[PDB]
């Protein structure tokens, strides 16, 4: 082959069924997508007896909301606000 | 929206069939104090049947 692209991510096991090309779900659709013809390879290992803590490992976070379905192999750095209404949301959470 | 309640061990089961319910009302207001869950999402479920 050409050249490899590795992606480092960590998801939970529950969320680990919708890494596969085609599929729907709250990572599979706002954050990571695989293509019909994307080609390669997954490896996956077991990070439980290293990186969890007692209290909740803040360290990293997911983004569960999107405005539309993200295109693939595309990063999202934006810190803006989602606003389902009309109100708006000044930085902050609240009302819509 | 129901007046009475029941207990935490006597809770009564109202079956919700063969009907249109409209949850769409109170996403968009939100009285509701704290939705947590796992797998599903609750502003998802406009669309699903």
């Amino acid at each position: 082959f050409t050249n490899v692209y590795a992606d480092s991510f960590v998801i939970r096991g529950d969320e680990v069924r919708q890494i596969a090309p085609g599929q729907t779900g709250n990572i599979a659709d706002y954050n990571y997508k695989l293509p019909d013809d994307f080609t390669g390879c997954v490896i996956a290992w077991n990070s439980n007896k290293l990186d969890s803590k007692v209290s909740g490992n803040y360290n990293y976070l997911y983004r569960l909301f999107r405005k539309s379905n993200l295109k693939p192999f595309e990063r999202d750095i934006s810190t803006e606000i989602y606003q389902a209404g009309n109100k708006p949301c000044n930085g902050v959470a609240g009302f819509n | 929206n129901a007046t009475r309640f029941a207990s935490v061990y006597a809770w009564n089961r109202k079956r919700i069939s063969n009907c249109v319910a409209d949850y769409s009302v109170l996403y968009n207001l939100a009285p509701f104090f704290t939705f947590k869950c796992y797998g599903v999402s609750p502003t998802k479920l406009n669309d699903l049947c």
